[PDB]
RNA sequence: GCUGAAAGCAUCUAAGCACGAAACUUGCCCCGAGAUGAGUUCUCCCUGACCCUUUAAGGGUCCUGAAGGAACGUUGAAGAC
RNA sequence: GAUGUCGGCUCAUCACAUCCUGGGGCUGAAGUAGGUCCCAAGGGUAUGGCUGUUCGCCAUUUAAAGUGGUACGCGAGCUGG
RNA sequence: GUGAAGAGGGAAACAACCCAGACCGCCAGCUAAGGUCCCAAAGUCAUGGUUAAGUGGGAAACGAUGUGGGAAGGCCCAGAC
């Protein structure tokens, strides 16, 4: 039509293998699953990987998009190895990590520690900077954002941990 | 601001209008103005 | 989770001026566990504890045979814990007077309150009233019931009509200890401490956090 | 003179063990009220007593209606006022999921003394093959 | 808000996930197995003879009477009784 | 062939279109304080002067002094202005 | 036209609305209105299609890329969206 998914290679690491409905891939990352709706029906030849519809059913169709999508990001994942990084801007604003208690000074009277979830850690090249890396994309999502959340980026100024791509420059002049 | 019936959308930005019916005129990446559900 | 015994009377122990300490003094002899409550039987964990021993030369036949270890024993109430890890004592394998309780731990003192017996709705609950400048057949006593009208009046069970006050258990909670007094068991509070004369009590850990 | 329909007293005791342990609720309940009345019926009768024995396994299991899982409430009211007016979700049935099912399948009754005494022929159970013990002797 | 289709993008929703209030469930205190769905555990006591039936239903006599309860009395920081 | 009026006292119970406190969105939101809208009924939500008043105005408090239903709640419960 | 001066069945309950006018008796049949999963008599009926909101099972202006169907058009394998 103008859109669908079809492709999915499986070069080496890639050792997806599916259980009825689960998919666990491997590789030079990690072990990722994902058991993805029931209609689904994925499997392998050698190299493409194919989604599977029970049926040309409403919900079942687009079920195929977001599914075709997602296990490709697990190959993406555990070939690649994702990475992701945010900045931290404001006076007093500091950065630090000590293997997942990623201890945190932002602008609170005491400062605290993300424990980052497994399979994703973090690394401070200076007390400016964060950058987070894993394999799953989804707990990398989360602790993206679950980590620019301790103080989000206001207007006035613009301190605040931010994605290091957030386009907001700072805020409409002030006024009373 | 937030409205409760629907003010249609206006400007050309604006969300895509679609969700579960959130309408509100203001025209994201806006920054500061963000005009709608609330 | 600590022995339970009755106090008597009430004290003020005055030294670097406080004096404000108002002990309790609530005597808490010997406990012997004489039953272990478990999960397979018994039911539930818990841990029975006799923490008495009051001579009781007549009692009935199935308490007298409730006791069975060594040393045998007898007192009358009896209560229990629940986890924790406690012997497999009888009235044998005596607890302690010292429960684990450190030195500065609030305690939480349960007993039954007094008893004043039938009260009207002006002592039960601090709303009543009524005011003296005429009709003195409803004089300052009487409430003015329930309101509504056609609603039939399901009077919403409650309101607080008079009614004996009771001696319902109180369970004062949250009572920094001051003393024990290792061997002449006696363990002072801080006020409070409801019933009297030398009510059952119980005396718990810090469960009030 | 002629001649009645015959339910003196009956003796149709049971053992009818309905795993249900499955997607089967709601007209599911049909069948374990229907079958407490007497539908086949050897001899029975609406009216005489007998609630024939039935046995709901797991029962803590149902796919429910299309969205009454996280959507539908029971409500139950109290009694002492204070317009407490208890209200639980289903998704919320964690504590005693034996309690529903058993909530479904009546009001499906006579309702009144006959139909009161026959609920019990159920036994609700919430952990497939466990404390068969209410009937462990015999089943089917 | 993440991830992500329908809608190659994008999208907090359609699958799935993450937060989130004195509200809701719980936590704390009291009542609480008449919870007739009448639950559990521990301990105590009773192991003498016959008869008539319309015989498995019993009905009845003598000898026994425990554990316990109650009754009475002295009473109570318990209580209208 | 009788359903006793307004206001007060007593004692209430519910709604939510929320006054305070709790959580959010936008702001012509620097901060502090606010404006408005969403969510939220757990709990809390003034003493007096004048008047029969309800209300109101005034003095002085308060986190705040909510709107409303309940025969404009409440006389086989009080009062009788 | 019905009730009044009309009973029976239906609309949960319900003089007037729908069916229908009770001379008695019957443990005998077919139907009306309305219904056939359980309460509760009888299809968990069949052939096809809609909905996914418990709509059905309360309510307008107006709003919306919800989803079904039919017709006509704008750009576009000289490559559109
Ligand atoms: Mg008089
Ligand atoms: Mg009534
Ligand atoms: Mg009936
Ligand atoms: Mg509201
Ligand atoms: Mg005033
Ligand atoms: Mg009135
Ligand atoms: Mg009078
Ligand atoms: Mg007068
Ligand atoms: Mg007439
Ligand atoms: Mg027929
Ligand atoms: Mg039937
Ligand atoms: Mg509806």
């Amino acid at each position: 039509s103008r859109v669908a998914k079809a492709p999915v290679v499986v070069p080496a690491g890639v050792d997806v293998k599916i259980n009825g409905q689960v998919i666990t891939i491997k590789g030079k990352n990690g072990e990722l699953t994902r058991t993805l709706n029931d209609a689904v029906e994925v499997k392998h030849a050698d190299n493409t990987l194919t989604f599977g519809p029970r049926d040309g059913y409403a919900d079942g169709w687009a079920q195929a998009g977001t599914a075709r999508a997602l296990l490709n990001s697990m190959v993406i994942g555990v070939t690649e190895g994702f990475t992701k990084k945010l900045q931290l801007v404001g006076v007093g604003y500091r950065a630090a990590v000590k293997g997942n208690v990623i201890n945190l000074s932002l602008g609170f009277s005491h400062p605290v520690d993300h424990q980052l979830p497994a399979g994703i850690t973090a690394e401070c090249p200076t007390q400016t900077e964060i950058v987070l890396k894993g394999a799953d994309k989804q707990v990398i999502g989360q602790v993206a954002a679950d980590l620019r959340a301790y103080r989000r980026p206001e207007p006035y100024k613009g301190k605040g941990v931010r994605y290091a791509d957030e386009v907001v420059r700072t805020k409409e002049a002030k006024k009373k | 601001m937030k409205v409760r019936a629907s003010v249609k959308k206006l400007c050309r930005n604006c969300k895509i209008v679609k969700r579960d019916g959130v309408i509100r005129v203001i025209c994201s990446a806006e920054p500061k103005h963000k005009q709608r559900q609330g | 989770m600590i022995g339970l015994v009755g106090k008597k009377v009430g004290m003020t122990r005055i030294f670097t001026e406080d004096g404000v300490s108002i002990p309790v003094t609530v005597i808490e002899v010997e406990a012997n566990r004489v039953t272990q409550v478990k999960d397979l039987a018994n039911d539930g964990y818990r841990a029975i504890q006799v923490t008495t021993g009051a001579k009781k030369a007549n009692r009935v036949t199935k308490p007298e045979a409730g006791h069975f270890a060594k040393a045998g024993v007898e007192a009358g109430r009896g209560l229990w814990e629940f986890r924790l890890a406690e012997g497999e004592e009888f009235t044998v394998g005596q607890s302690i007077s010292v429960e684990l309780f450190a030195d500065v731990k609030k305690v939480d003192v349960t007993g039954t309150s007094k008893g004043k017996g039938f009260a009207g709705t002006v002592k039960r609950w601090n709303f009543r009233t009524q005011d003296a400048t005429h009709g003195n057949s409803l004089s300052h006593r009487v409430p003015g019931s329930i309101g509504q009208n056609q609603t039939p009046g399901k009077v919403f069970k409650g309101k607080k009509m008079a009614g004996q006050m009771g001696n319902e258990r109180v369970t004062v909670q949250s009572l920094d200890v001051v003393r024990v007094d290792a061997e002449r068991n006696l363990l002072l509070v801080k006020g409070a401490v409801p019933g009297a004369t030398g009510s059952d009590l119980i005396v718990k850990p810090a469960v009030k956090a | 003179m002629k001649t009645f329909t015959a339910k003196p007293e009956t003796v149709k005791r049971d053992w009818y063990v309905v795993d249900a342990t499955g997607k089967t609720l709601g007209r599911l309940a049909t069948e374990l009220a229907r079958r407490l009345r007497g539908k086949h019926k050897a001899e029975y009768t609406p009216h005489v007593d007998t609630g024939d024995y039935i046995i709901v396994l797991n029962a803590d299991k149902v796919a429910v209606t299309g969205n009454k899982r996280t959507d539908k409430v029971y409500y139950h009211h109290t009694g002492h006022i204070g317009g407490i007016k208890q209200a639980t979700f289903e998704e919320m049935i964690a504590r005693r999921p034996e309690r529903v099912i058993e909530i479904a399948v009546k009001g499906m009754l006579p309702k009144g003394p006959l139909g009161r005494a026959m609920f019990r022929k159920l036994k609700v159970y919430a952990g497939n093959e466990h404390n068969h013990a209410a009937q462990q002797p015999q089943v089917l």
